[PDB]
RNA sequence: UGGAGAGUUUGAUCCUGGCUCAGGACGAACGCUGGCGGCGUGCUUAACACAUGCAAGUCGAACGGAAAGGUCUCUUCGGAGAUACUCGAGUGGCGAACGGGUGAGUAACACGUGGGUGAUCUGCCCUGCACUUCGGGAUAAGCCUGGGAAACUGGGUCUAAUACCGGAUAGGACCACGGGAUGCAUGUCUUGUGGUGGAAAGCGCUUUAGCGGUGUGGGAUGAGCCCGCGGCCUAUCAGCUUGUUGGUGGGGUGACGGCCUACCAAGGCGACGACGGGUAGCCGGCCUGAGAGGGUGUCCGGCCACACUGGGACUGAGAUACGGCCCAGACUCCUACGGGAGGCAGCAGUGGGGAAUAUUGCACAAUGGGCGCAAGCCUGAUGCAGCGACGCCGCGUGGGGGAUGACGGCCUUCGGGUUGUAAACCUCUUUCACCAUCGACGAAGGUCCGGGUUCUCUCGGAUUGACGGUAGGUGGAGAAGAAGCACCGGCCAACUACGUGCCAGCAGCCGCGGUAAUACGUAGGGUGCGAGCGUUGUCCGGAAUUACUGGGCGUAAAGAGCUCGUAGGUGGUUUGUCGCGUUGUUCGUGAAAUCUCACGGCUUAACUGUGAGCGUGCGGGCGAUACGGGCAGACUAGAGU
């Protein structure tokens, strides 16, 4: 099945993510079908970057996000278009 | 290892499958063996039932759908021409 | 590593003084060892290499952070001796001594290591690092009211400012307008014989 | 945006032409020396053999049962009771084909690249069209026995299922006949007619707790298959092939196909190198070089191949099936001699080889993956920590006055100077060390509650970090705790003396040492670098000494003894056509990191994030015929008669 999941690319002690889509039976860090955002949790709040209509295609074509990219999803209200719930935004 | 009952299920898989297989290998040789036979009366009715046979093992998943069609249409074919 | 050794020595080998200050002079010509008095054939790579070793030594830079400064200059594009220049004046200690807020660049390196200086109000403790354009510096606030800052307090004022920089009373604090001329301020040595060097 | 030369043939000179050197690089080793931190890297040789511990399990919201927990339960006063949460073991479902390792084999459609799949398959994901309807039989487990040293196994009962089988009806199963569109030939996409047929399953619910399965349309994803182009040496390997080449009819595959089979033809491959021998994982990448090029495939990423050696099948959507199975061989072990068990090229570690390369550590805190309605469980993947100067970066080992020209040493013309402002003496700072304290971001995150009824959201009560009491900050006296290394004749920066006298010796070349050695050992002095400096090993450059860039062949190495001619290369003038080469634009592709510009963040850099270049190419459409070229012509100058 097909995933957005989170890539780490950073160093040690800098654990950088990017919001990206792919299968299911890869390694984590490896090559994504499509990279959709990214997001950072080393900024005061985080740092979060999602395309908004990619990731809506992939989700009506039928990914599936695990729960860091639910919840970043939930964040930027992408998730909540996609679902026709109300609040469109709630970051 | 927590493969012991794996293994059992492969084995009861492997009697399931090769009877499901021999009994269809041998309605399928009745078959031929009535085609050159050319009787043309009993021949009729025992290609509709390879047909069955063939597609409901296709149906339990023993073989594949394009396994059966080509089955199928081999034995529909060999009716045919004569 | 530092070099904490003779200056004077280096001085007399490279047979042109580059740091002045109180012990600019040892009032002697310069045989720098027990047979620096005889004359000597001026080859070719001597002049180059000592050229280099003049900068290197006024501006306190180890042999390979010099590399990477020039090859960061070649590399830039228009010069490259003048962006290698701009380089090593860009300089936290250089920046201090043009400020005239250490004596010497020995001076300005021990503050700046030893942290008595707080660019944008944050503590740093390396000479290596580089100002930039709209980049503040600033005096550590429990630092000030010391010796080896209020002896310069009311002397600073004999040596010259450069162009690009400026200086603030009292409270000082040092900002950067633009990058540093070191073509137009405070060059005693050709980087047209550094930059052959470094081609060989 | 980028090009250094020097030495060395001679009595002296100019060429040609070798040999050596100055520079950089590494998954490095050695010698000496050796503080710390940020980030990386670390069996390159024996794909040699392995002690030991952990690396794949999960679901009671599928099922029968109750070994344990707390349990209301009879009560033994230490025994009872599946009906109850819960659950040992068992049936069943999924996972286990992913993840992790090595580079052995492999010169191959294995890899990179671009096409075709009208020759295809595709679980879990999304979603359109409908169903979710009836019966049967045994068994696991348990119980009673039996065999065997064990490993294991038999007989007799006994209980289910979302286990199995048999059913009604359901078009992308088939056959024959047709309609409708398409071209790229077999064909391709959709309806109709008649004859055939093909599945599902139930469970739970604090009552909107939720799960399911299949019959098929269409997407997403993964993969199977074919083709062109490119990436080693060797002809002292010149003839290779018979299911081989093709065709026909069957069989086989998910799928085309000599893939297999029966018959027919004689064909197919080869000097543009088949067949044979040696060597080798490929690529993005890495190093050197101004570039072209030369070397290389290690971190990391993509793929491929392998799992003691060799061979084979099954389950499954999907298998080199490392921690699955069967057999042959070797090795190791147990044995009652009849028989059995095993494979670290997973993580950690041991033996052996080598010049040589690391802990039998922590945690699922975050990410990814698997199992449920979940809560939750596992994960040597992963996040870290420990060892090594192994590599990059960065900071210290202090600084301000100092001619006491300390003393001394050294050289010595006996006058002096070098060591040398460095020192003592007066003083400033405490970077990193030592001690005590606070203390992280990493977690707009997950659980038990309050608005929300569940969908969405923030709120706080509690808790959750292996790293780690770590980073980092603060407070305290004290320069106090901290440097060494190589060379000094030309290449190439660095000279005096002592001892020695072809001896000790050094050395990259050529040259020094056989009694005034800037070349040997030593002392002083100097040069360069630095917690590193030299040697060794290999590659690039100098080397324009394999020359497209960028060489020559009268005498320095170099014209076959001459001629003919096969393939091949190359070709007069002019006209028309095509537009293959050529060139322009556009579109798709050319993964990411890494290379560069420009910025952003770790106090800076190393390191890392973003925007644009790179990706030299390829496929498709649309413009040109100026030159080469294909075709159709013409001319005589070339050439021939
Ligand atoms: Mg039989
Ligand atoms: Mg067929
Ligand atoms: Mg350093
Ligand atoms: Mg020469
Ligand atoms: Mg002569
Ligand atoms: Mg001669
Ligand atoms: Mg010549
Ligand atoms: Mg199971
Ligand atoms: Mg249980
Ligand atoms: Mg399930
Ligand atoms: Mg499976
Ligand atoms: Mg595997
Ligand atoms: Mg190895
Ligand atoms: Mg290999
Ligand atoms: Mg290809
Ligand atoms: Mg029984
Ligand atoms: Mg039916
Ligand atoms: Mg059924
Ligand atoms: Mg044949
Ligand atoms: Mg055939
Ligand atoms: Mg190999
Ligand atoms: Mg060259
Ligand atoms: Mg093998
Ligand atoms: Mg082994
Ligand atoms: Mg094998
Ligand atoms: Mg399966
Ligand atoms: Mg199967
Ligand atoms: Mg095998
Ligand atoms: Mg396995
Ligand atoms: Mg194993
Ligand atoms: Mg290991
Ligand atoms: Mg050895
Ligand atoms: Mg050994
Ligand atoms: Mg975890
Ligand atoms: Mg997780
Ligand atoms: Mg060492
Ligand atoms: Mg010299
Ligand atoms: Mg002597
Ligand atoms: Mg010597
Ligand atoms: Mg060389
Ligand atoms: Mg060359
Ligand atoms: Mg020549
Ligand atoms: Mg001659
Ligand atoms: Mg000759
Ligand atoms: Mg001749
Ligand atoms: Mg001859
Ligand atoms: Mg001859
Ligand atoms: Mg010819
Ligand atoms: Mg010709
Ligand atoms: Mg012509
Ligand atoms: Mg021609
Ligand atoms: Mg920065
Ligand atoms: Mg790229
Ligand atoms: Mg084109
Ligand atoms: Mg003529």
């Amino acid at each position: 099945a097909v995933k957005i999941k989170l890539t780490r690319l950073g160093k040690i002690r800098n654990p950088q993510y990017r919001v990206a889509v792919a299968d299911a039976r890869t390694r984590r860090d490896g090559r994504a079908i499509e990279v959709i955002g990214r997001y950072h949790p080393k900024e005061e709040p985080s740092l979060i970057e999602i395309n908004s209509e990619r990731a809506q295609y992939w989700l009506s074509v039928g990914a599936q996000p695990t729960e860091p990219v639910l919840k970043l999803l939930k964040i930027t209200g992408d998730w909540q278009k996609f679902k026709g719930l109300p609040g469109a935004q709630g970051r | 290892k927590s493969q012991q009952k794996r293994n059992r299920t492969n084995e009861r898989a492997r009697l399931r499958n090769k009877a499901v297989k021999s009994s269809l290998r041998t309605a399928v040789r009745a078959f031929r063996e009535a085609a050159h036979a050319g009787d043309k009366a009993k021949a009729a009715e025992l290609l509709a039932s390879t047909n069955r046979k063939l597609d409901k093992a296709a149906s339990k998943g023993v073989i594949h759908k394009n396994q059966a069609a080509n089955k199928k249409s081999a034995l529909a074919q060999a009716l045919n021409k004569l | 590593a530092r070099y904490t050794g003779p200056v004077t020595r280096k001085s007399r080998r490279l047979r042109t003084d580059l740091v002045g200050g109180d012990q600019a002079f040892e009032k002697r010509p310069y045989p720098p060892g027990q047979h620096g008095r005889a004359r000597i054939k001026e080859s070719e790579y001597l002049l180059q290499l000592q050229e280099k070793q003049k900068a290197r030594f006024t501006y306190g830079v180890m042999e390979k952070q010099f590399r990477r400064y020039y090859e960061e200059a070649v590399r830039q594009p228009g010069k490259t001796g003048e962006e290698l220049l701009k380089i090593l004046e860009s300089r936290l200690d250089n920046v201090i001594y043009r400020a005239g807020l250490a004596r010497t660049r020995r001076m300005a390196r021990q503050l700046v290591s030893h942290g008595h200086f707080n660019v944008n109000g944050v503590h740093v403790n390396v000479p290596s690092y580089r100002v930039s354009q709209y980049d503040i510096v600033d005096v550590r606030d429990k630092s000030l009211n010391t010796v080896p800052f209020q002896i310069a307090r009311e002397t600073a004022g004999e040596r010259p400012i450069p162009s690009w920089l400026q200086v603030v009373g009292e409270r000082q604090r040092v900002l950067i307008h633009q990058l540093p001329e070191r073509a137009q301020i405070d060059v005693p040595l050709t980087e047209q014989l550094i930059v052959e060097y470094y081609s060989k």
